[PDB]
RNA sequence: CGGACCAAGGAGUCUAACGUCUAUGCGAGUGUUUGGGUGUAAAACCCAUACGCGUAAUGAAAGUGAACGUAGGUUGGGGCC
RNA sequence: AUUGGCGAGAGACCGAUAGCGAACAAGUACAGUGAUGGAAAGAUGAAAAGAACUUUGAAAAGAGAGUGAAAAAGUACGUGAAAUUGUUGAAAGGGAAGGGCAUUUGAUCA
């Protein structure tokens, strides 16, 4: 039920990773800019890893847009689900990981009755 | 431990980075350095001119 | 004039008595000053701590 | 009497209620006033139509 | 590549939108922005620009200043418009009746105006009375009257009030100010 | 809250006092409520536990079981009640310790000191 | 405070806002006001003239109570009287009845001539009076009395 | 040391002022103690002022 | 040149007196919290005199101490008529 | 006035590599003839209910059985990562591995 929107395009789908993160275990995969004077990445030599810049910004119209075309909204209870009544065509319901299955099934039933898309319907459900 | 003594390189570029402004010209420049007798003449002349202007129309 | 606010009895039902407003509610509302003064005063009730 | 009024004393040393820097809290009514509307020029078309 | 002849992405240098979080002043700024946008009168633009000045940029103005402004012929019917705080001045004894519009009024100045018979209004009342600023006069206080200004641009052979907490004998009056003690400035 | 300037509301101080309370303090700390019938009979809400006091379990997995008290372990802050225990795999019987506050005093051993305490606390017997 | 400090933004940067060629060595040149005449002489002679040398004679046991000379002008002369009576005194410019001002009682010792008071008689009591102020007060109609 | 256009400051802190420095965190407590002492003195010295 | 690896800890913080800028409050005045009363009790509220800075500066000092006027004339000058 | 002693009330303080050197048999073990220096060490489980009994093994122990809400809680005991190692599964390997640009193939995915 997503509104007609421009095709989702991503300039850089690959996740940016820190230099030598695979080489050394103490270096986490979280990106950190290299400030060394003789840093190859900072000097931007040919054949290096990509550096995050202002050019990689996604389209504003498609910003925070899921592939299904519905924005993700975190839901905590029935009252929180009520927030997505008159905006269901442009939003999606997501259930927090702190929610027990007993209340999860009630929230799922409420969303089904109210016509609200659920990001993770099969969460903490018996299978 | 020899070092460079004097070098004029990049000085002209540093000076030209900001526009070399001409000194500001005013309608009435400072009367310093002029003859003191001429200054007294100036003071008396404007005193008389102001008195005449006030007499004609205040 | 200024609005007359009805006074409710202890039983929970408003009576016929009416009173003028206390001439403060017309003061300007300044959230910035309110927040600044509240933050400043909230530090007054504090206990000093220091490592030996 | 405790906090003062427009006629009674404020019961405080040289204290007066703060003055309002703007007469009314609503500016839409000021905009809609006839004197302002007569002086203001006719409006446009909100979002300008794209040309060329 | 473009051979830039000037700094790119250079800020205009003029403060847009007030820095203060005053909600009432923000509403006044919005009202005057709308007035300047919809009217060609430069008075609205001048008032909007003056509303953006800082505390040190909006010096205070004593009642004697508006008294002198009214003393000029043709300004008796003019309604003064000062962007700042009007302060009481005890030097002036007789205050002619007039209309004064300012953001803030001192208690003494307001009492003096009321006693003299003049009227005091706020900026929005002034705007609704005269949307185009008809028969209005703009008053500004002395900008360089601040005590910090006298210390500005201190240098040799300038005499620009050198910064010192305690003045008097032996405090910044030794060699450097007297010809007998070495030299003078 | 607290209006007195001498009592302590600190959790650390309260826990320290409870854990290091001597035998005399533990005697009054280990108190059990009385039954409804016994409360109607004496007019006393609660009394300190005793070795020869009949008690009935009101909370826990042993609900409904009643018996006499074999011994009160003030060191362990508990009281042992006979005729209710768990059987070990070795074949021996080990008593199960339980808090006195989880019991309802069905009957108590009346003595001279006990009767004096009843009169001091305002009993009718 | 801590959140708004530039140190948090400097986090990550190697030099932390202190440069690379010249490190932030504690007390690089001198300490306090060291070298006021050797290597800081340029700043001493350009920004703080008159720092070095003697000025005049020495006055031992300088008691500031002796040099208690508060001043006021004719413009503020009328401000001492409360307005409730000041307005009617201004309205009634009468010689036989004039307001009396005690500058000493308000903490002002010397009378200075500035303000051009209106032509209303007024009696003023002060320890010291200036020539111009006395002439102006005499011309206004009132007289000045010296009390101590 | 010497810096830009800043007034000369004469701060006497060369000595070990950290060892000998007093801070009054006890203002309210000592005020309450003084009030209690005044009340008990009024009680002790009889209706005498 | 330091670096075998990993985990934990790790470095422009605070005080006294200030310079520029900004915000708030009052305004030729300004600062309750030295202290007293009051208090639901280190919280909050109220208050008299004093004192810090400014309103007058220049001299080593004895001392003196700012309208000939529409608080002056002229140039440039936003706004207003 | 009070970094000593005793009896008390609190913290926008700290949390077992923090906080006093010491939360535990801490000025203890220990080192130096000597004056002195000076640590590491908190947590099973509500309740030991601490694994009866059978089998293999000399025994330490292993496997069944049982207590236990949980033995993925066994007096090496709350929760249980990396550096390092073993088993199973997948992939690559003519004097390095690791990375970036794009794609084929395999696995996997809304």
């Amino acid at each position: 039920a997503s509104l007609p929107h421009p095709k989702i395009v991503k300039k850089h789908t690959k996740k940016f990773k820190r230099h030598h993160s695979d080489r050394y275990h103490r270096v986490a995969e979280n990106w950190r800019k290299q400030k060394g004077i003789d840093s190859v990445v900072r000097r931007r030599f040919r054949g290096n890893i990509s550096q995050p810049k202002i050019g990689y910004g996604s389209n504003k119209k498609t910003k925070f847009l899921s592939p299904s075309g519905h924005k993700t909204f975190l839901v905590a209870n029935v009252k929180d689900l009520e927030t997505l009544t008159m905006h269901t065509k442009t939003y999606a319901a997501e259930i927090a990981h702190n929610i027990s299955a007993k209340n999860r099934v009630v929230i799922l039933a409420r969303a089904k009755a109210l016509g609200i898309k659920v990001t993770n319907p099969k969460g903490r459900l018996a299978l | 431990a020899k070092s460079k003594n004097h070098t004029a390189h990049n000085q002209t570029r540093k000076a030209h980075r900001n526009g070399i402004k001409k000194p500001k010209t005013y309608k009435y420049p400072s009367l310093k350095g002029v003859d003191p007798k001429f200054r007294r003449n100036h003071k008396h002349a404007l005193h008389g001119t102001a008195k005449a202007l006030a007499a004609a129309k205040k | 004039s200024r609005p007359q606010v009805t006074v409710h009895s202890l039983t929970g039902e408003a009576t016929a008595n009416a009173l003028p407003l206390p001439a403060v509610f017309s003061a300007p509302i300044r959230p910035d000053i309110v927040h600044t003064v509240f933050t400043s005063v909230n530090k007054n009730k504090r206990q000093a701590y220091a490592v030996s | 009497q405790v906090w003062g009024s427009e006629t009674v004393a404020s019961s405080k040393v040289g204290y007066t209620l703060p003055s309002h820097i703007i007469s009314t809290s609503d500016v839409t009514r000021i905009i809609n006033s006839s004197e302002i509307q007569s002086a203001i020029r006719p409006a446009g078309q909100a979002t300008q139509k794209r040309t060329h | 590549g473009i051979d830039h002849t000037s700094k790119q992405h250079k800020r205009s240098g003029h403060r847009t939108a007030p820095k203060s979080d005053n909600v009432y002043l923000k509403l006044l700024v919005k009202l005057y922005t709308f007035l300047a946008r919809r009217t060609d009168a430069p008075f609205n633009k001048v008032v909007l620009k003056a509303l953006f000045l800082s505390k040190i940029n909006r010096p205070p103005v004593s009642v004697s200043r508006i008294a002198r402004a009214l003393k000029q012929e043709g300004a008796a019917n003019k309604t003064v418009v000062v962007v700042g705080t009007v302060t009481d001045d005890a030097r002036i004894f007789e205050f002619p009746k007039t209309t004064v519009a300012a953001l803030r009024f001192t208690a003494g100045a307001r009492a003096k105006i009321v006693k003299a018979g003049g009227e005091c209004i706020t900026l929005d009342q002034l705007a609704v009375r005269a949307p185009k600023g008809q028969n209005t006069l703009i008053l500004r206080g002395p900008r360089n009257s601040r005590e910090a200004v006298r210390h500005f641009g201190m240098g040799p052979h300038k005499g620009k009030a050198p910064r010192i907490l305690s003045t008097g004998r032996k405090f910044e009056r030794a060699r450097g100010r007297r010809r007998s003690k070495g030299f003078k400035v | 809250a607290k209006q007195s300037l001498d009592v302590s509301s600190d959790r650390r101080k309260a826990r320290k006092a409870y854990f290091t309370a001597p035998s005399s303090q533990r005697r009054v700390l280990l108190s059990a409520p009385l039954s409804k019938e016994l409360r109607a009979q004496y007019g006393i809400k609660a009394l300190p536990i005793r070795r020869d006091d009949e008690v009935l379990v009101v909370r826990g997995s042993k609900k409904g079981q009643e018996g006499k008290i074999s011994s009160v372990y003030r060191l362990k802050f508990a009281v042992q009640v006979d005729k209710v225990t768990k059987e070990k795999v070795n074949g021996a019987s080990v008593p199960i310790n339980l808090h006195p506050s989880k019991l309802v005093i069905t009957k108590l051993h009346l003595d001279k000191d006990r009767k004096a305490l009843i009169q001091r606390k305002g009993g009718k017997l | 405070p801590s959140r708004f400090t530039k140190t948090r933004k400097h986090r990550g940067h190697v030099s932390a806002g202190k440069g690379r060629i010249g490190k932030h060595r504690k007390h690089p040149g001198g300490r306090g006001m060291a070298g006021g005449q050797h290597h800081h002489r340029i700043n001493m002679d350009k920004y703080h003239p008159g720092y070095f040398g003697k000025v005049g004679m020495r006055y031992f046991h300088k008691q500031q109570a002796h040099f208690w000379k508060p001043v006021l002008n004719l413009d503020k002369l009328w401000t001492l009287i409360p307005e409730d009576k000041r307005d009617q005194y201004l309205k009634s410019a009468s010689k036989e009845t004039a307001p009396v001002i005690d500058t000493l009682a308000a903490g002002y010792g010397k009378i200075l001539g500035k303000g051009r008071i209106p032509n209303v008689p007024v009696i003023v009591k002060a320890r010291f009076v200036s020539k111009l102020a006395e002439e102006k007060i005499r011309a206004a109609g009132g007289v000045v009395e010296l009390i101590a | 040391a010497i810096s830009k256009n800043l007034p000369i400051l004469k701060n006497h802190f060369r000595k070990h002022w950290q060892e000998r420095v007093k801070v009054h965190f006890d203002q309210a407590g000592k005020k309450v103690s003084r009030r209690n002492a005044r009340a008990t003195r009024a009680a002790k010295i009889a209706p005498r002022p």
